[PDB]
C-alpha cells in the first residue's frame, strides 16, 4: 500500500 | 565505475528508500530481556538520468549500529562523514546497506503470561499484549502463538480483540489481530482440558511467539535526506522526487512462560 510511503522534502 | 552503465535517460528522475528491520527478543516470563537484536536493511530503488553522485543522511552514526557492510559503490562523506555516506548508485533496485543493533531497541510489544493449574485436569492460560509505541501508529498482521501442553485434550477460548483458535495439530492456540494502534492493549483467555498421560516430568512450556508488522524501525534509524548532484545534466534536488518507507516485522520474538 501506497499510503506506507512518505515523502522526502529538500 | 563498473556497476553503472552511462548514458541512463528517464523522464521523471525519482527515488525510492526502504527501511526494512527484523526486531528479535528473548523475554523472561517477568519481563526481563534476555536478549534482543534487530537485523536491518537499507534498499535503494532508483530512476535518476546520467551518473548522479548522491549522499544518505541517517539520525545516527552508520561509519548505535554493528556489522554494518555496504554496497561496493560507498564512500565516506566530506562533511557529516559519521552519519551520511556518498555514492553513484547502480540503477534500478539495491542494497545500500546492512546492519545489526543491540542497544536502545524499540520492543513494540510486550507480552505478560499467566499460567493457573485448576486442580491436576485443568490449565487456565492468559496473555496480555500492550502496544509499546505512538497512539498514532498502527501494527498489522499480529499473530500470538501460545503452547498447550501434550496431553490437552479440549480448549475453550476467548479474546477481547481479534479471534482465536487453538490448532490440535501444532499444540498452540493461535491469536490473530488485523491492526492495532500503539499504547492499546489486550487480553487472551484459555481454559484447557488435560487428559492423564504417563508422563512424570511438568510441562516443560515452550515460549509465547509473535507476528507482527509496523511502520517504524525498532532501531530508531531514520533517513534525514539523499542528496543529488548531476554535474553534467545539472539538475539537483528539487528536481528528484523522493520517498522513504519504514516496515519493521517481527524475526524471533519470544516471552517465556
Amino acid at each position: 500500500d501506497l499510503l506506507a510511503w512518505d515523502p522526502l522534502f529538500g | 565505475i563498473g556497476w553503472r552503465r552511462e548514458g541512463i535517460k528517464y523522464r521523471r528522475n525519482e527515488l525510492f528508500l526502504d527501511v526494512l528491520e527484523s526486531v528479535n527478543l528473548l523475554m523472561s516470563p517477568q519481563g526481563q530481556v534476555l536478549s534482543a537484536h534487530v537485523s536491518g536493511r537499507v534498499v535503494m530503488k532508483s530512476y535518476l538520468s546520467g551518473m548522479p553522485e548522491c549522499k544518505f543522511g541517517m539520525n545516527d552514526k552508520i561509519v548505535a549500529i554493528d556489522d554494518c557492510t555496504f554496497h561496493q559503490c560507498v564512500r565516506l562523506s566530506k562533511f557529516d562523514s559519521e552519519r551520511s555516506i556518498s555514492f553513484i548508485p547502480p540503477d534500478g533496485e539495491f542494497e545500500l546497506m546492512r546492519y545489526r543493533t543491540t542497544k536502545d531497541i524499540i520492543l513494540p510489544f510486550r507480552v505478560i503470561p499467566l499460567v493457573r493449574e485448576v486442580g491436576r485436569t485443568k490449565l487456565e492460560v492468559k496473555v496480555v499484549i500492550k502496544s509499546n509505541f505512538k497512539p498514532s501508529l498502527l501494527a498489522q498482521k499480529i499473530e500470538v502463538r501460545i503452547p498447550t501442553p501434550l496431553n490437552t485434550s479440549g480448549v475453550q477460548v476467548i479474546c477481547m480483540k481479534g479471534k482465536a483458535k487453538y490448532k490440535a495439530s501444532e499444540n498452540a492456540i493461535v491469536w490473530k489481530i488485523k491492526r492495532m494502534a500503539g499504547m492499546k492493549e489486550s487480553q487472551i483467555s484459555a481454559e484447557i482440558e488435560l487428559l492423564p498421560t504417563n508422563d512424570k516430568k511438568k510441562w516443560a512450556r515452550p515460549p509465547i511467539s509473535m507476528n507482527f508488522e509496523v511502520p517504524f524501525a525498532p532501531s530508531g534509524l531514520k533517513v534525514r535526506y539523499l542528496k543529488v548532484f548531476e554535474p553534467k545534466l545539472n539538475y539537483s534536488d528539487h528536481d528528484v522526487i523522493k520517498w522513504v518507507r519504514y516496515i519493521g516485522r517481527s524475526g524471533i520474538y519470544e516471552t517465556r512462560c
